């Protein structure tokens, strides 16, 4: 159901327990440049023009490691440099992530979109983009980049793009595994901004099926597609271990209106925080309680502490 | 806590059994025989420390102090109250982010609060770059405090109105003021220093203080002890013929407002910083009453004949004047 999940994302919120895993499909309601833009580009310093044929993936994967190999690693760097230097602002998703009040942020970005939203309120996020950042950390809370980034140079080797990239991220990323999979076990993990096939999300559920039974929590997936959701396939990944809440499935909108589907979930996570929805009057007799059923232990409060009970 | 420094720029040690690494670093200050001794590395790490505590003000050690010269000079345009010296530097072109820091804090002391927030909210983009994170942190501290000072000023602009200056007039756009509540309500400055990184706490633990009241705890304490024990000298009709037993709270004075006007913190313009200034003057004019209406009946002090008065200087008459109320100067005046 929603319901439930609306819970448990908020009541994961107020006790440091609340991780995003920030996608690609939230950088561009902030208008960056996909990366379907740079393959076209790509697509027309080794060949004339691109004959579009709806992108059978055998293209779609190679053509970053064919303009690679040929024409020199130098020429893969400045096209990054070219359609990655646009300063782009934040939409209201990444203040309304942070507004659910994160642990961590683990993110496939490699923008620098959420780590400035988090640099203009009172916490601070230790960035780790590079292997070597692991150790010589600050604080505990991670803005946890897994593809790399650019805050170090708009080389192709800091960002894993290609396909050499991907089948040696074990090799040469071995630590940035590790502290993924482990906020992933410990923490309450919701996804923004995936497809539901996609070589960050298929290659967690691989990882979580040589888990045990119950040895794990199910992250939550909010899906913001306009076609809604059939059951069959919401069948077969709540057995794989992710709870999707649909956002066309609460919402009517157009095929091409994106904001208003991931706005209407997470409004529906901070309003439920900051509590909007309260009637039938025994539903006060049960948030009054919860907050004041921990002192009872106590034999007075001072008044002025009751106020930081009541937040 | 391993050594007391006190406000006249003597150092007693307390809470320490190690070596003693001031009582070394006094007799390095003295003598150059025992410079020389230091590496080429270590020696360019001791011109700034020897220029820190001459601009601070830690002469000494307690048993090597003679005199207690120690005059006062706050360096800050705000104190002066140069006003048009202000707007032509906010109207001069930006250096740095020092340089706008330095800013921000006199655009607030002129009034300009809406575009003192935008000005302290740039900053905090750009301050991450920097390294240090002082001036992220106390731009974070400085841009909190505005937003309370617009927010006292529409439940008293939108809620007197008539009686404060003509009608109901608005200061702040209704835009504005929609805006800011939205950008900073989730913001607890209780959980400002906590949400920062290991390198700036405990490299920066004497500035957890400036997130509320605790950086005038204890100066109200040391008033208030120091009050009740000038009364008590003052009901019993005793003069003491050496130090004054209030020149704690001369020094101690000083130190707080070339803390907070220098390092431009927007503090300077609270009523707790406001009540902790006249309370301390006020017990300085009192003391000054009793000391110069004396009489020892001995044809006037053999030893203590050269002995010297309280008297107004420029810092004391701008702390009347910023500090006091009227009826704050009307019991001063009758007392």
């Amino acid at each position: 159901n929603v319901v439930e999940c609306i819970k448990e994302i908020t009541e994961s919120s107020r006790n440091g327990k609340l991780v995003f895993f920030v996608g690609a499909g939230v950088s561009t309601l902030s208008d960056y440049p996909q990366w379907w833009r740079l393959v076209d580009k790509y697509h027309e310093e080794l060949y004339g023009s691109p004959k579009k044929g709806n992108y059978s993936s055998d293209e779609y994967l190679r053509i970053p490691q064919i303009f690679y190999n040929v024409k020199g690693e130098m020429a893969f760097d400045g096209i990054l440099k070219d359609f990655f230097q646009v300063d782009k602002p934040t939409n209201p998703i990444h203040d309304k992530i942070l507004a659910m009040n994160p642990a961590h942020v683990i993110t496939t970005n490699y923008d620098n979109l959420i780590d400035t939203a988090c640099w203009k309120r009172g916490k601070y996020f230790s960035v780790i983009s590079a292997e070597e950042d692991v150790a010589n950390a600050t604080s505990s809370r991670y803005l946890l980049k897994v593809a790399g980034d650019f805050r170090k140079g708009f080389k192709g080797e800091n960002v894993v793009l290609k396909e050499d990239d991907y089948l040696n991220y074990d090799q040469n990323y071995p630590l940035i595994s590790n502290l993924m999979k482990t906020i992933i076990a410990t923490h309450t993990i919701v996804f923004i901004g995936y497809g539901l096939g996609d070589y960050n999300i298929n290659m967690l559920l691989n990882w979580v099926r040589k888990l045990q039974k119950d040895s794990f929590h199910k992250p939550f997936f909010i899906r913001t597609d306009p076609s809604p959701i059939e059951n069959e396939t919401l069948i077969y990944y709540e057995n794989k271990g992710l709870r999707i809440i649909d956002a066309a499935s609460l919402i009517d909108s157009n095929e091409y209106d994106y904001l208003e589907r991931y706005s209407a979930v997470m409004d529906l996570l901070i309003e439920s925080q900051e509590n909007k929805f309260i009637t039938k009057d025994d539903e006060v007799i049960d948030y009054i309680y919860g907050k004041i059923s921990p002192l009872f232990a106590l034999q007075y409060i001072r008044k002025i502490d009751l106020k930081h009970v009541f937040e | 806590y391993d050594y007391h420094f006190e406000v006249n720029g003597t150092v007693v040690r307390h809470k320490n059994k190690g070596f003693g690494y001031m009582e070394r670093f006094f007799e390095l200050k003295e003598s150059c025989d025992e410079r020389s001794k230091l590496s080429k590395k270590q020696y360019e790490r001791f011109n700034a420390l020897f220029n820190f505590f001459e601009k601070n003000g830690v002469i000494c050690m307690a048993k090597d102090a003679g005199t207690l010269n120690t005059s006062i000079e706050i360096n800050s345009l705000a104190y002066h109250g140069k006003y048009d010296v202000m707007k032509k530097f906010i109207e001069e072109q930006s250096v740095s982010i020092e340089d706008d820091y330095k800013k921000a804090f006199f655009l607030a002391c002129l009034g300009r609060w809406e575009e003192s927030y935008d000005l302290y909210s740039n900053i905090i983009l750009n301050s991450i770059d920097e390294s240090n994170g002082c001036v992220y942190y106390l731009s974070q501290i400085n841009r909190y405090r505005i937003y309370q000072s617009i927010t006292q000023a529409v439940t008293q602009f939108n809620g007197l109105g008539l009686l404060t200056f003509g009608r109901h007039y608005k200061p702040f756009t209704d835009e504005f003021l929609a805006r800011i509540e939205r950008e900073m309500t989730n913001f607890n400055i209780d959980d400002l220093f906590n949400g920062m990184p290991f390198e700036f706490q405990k490299k920066y633990k004497i500035l957890e203080f400036l997130s509320d009241n605790q950086f005038l705890y204890d100066d109200t304490v040391k008033l208030f002890e120091l009050t009740n024990k000038v009364r008590s000298e003052m009901s019993e009709g005793s003069y003491s013929f050496g130090m004054s037993s209030d020149i704690v709270v001369l020094l101690r004075l000083y130190d707080n407002l070339r803390f907070l006007y220098e390092n431009c913190l927007w503090s300077v313009s609270f009523h707790e910083f406001h009540q902790y200034i006249r309370n301390s003057m006020s017990l300085l004019i009192e003391k000054a009453e009793y000391e110069r209406t004396r009489d020892i009946d001995e044809l006037g002090f053999s030893f203590f004949g050269k002995k010297s008065g309280f008297f107004m200087e420029y810092y004391d008459f701008v702390n009347i004047s910023r500090h006091f109320k009227i009826d704050d100067i009307k019991n001063l005046e009758r007392s």
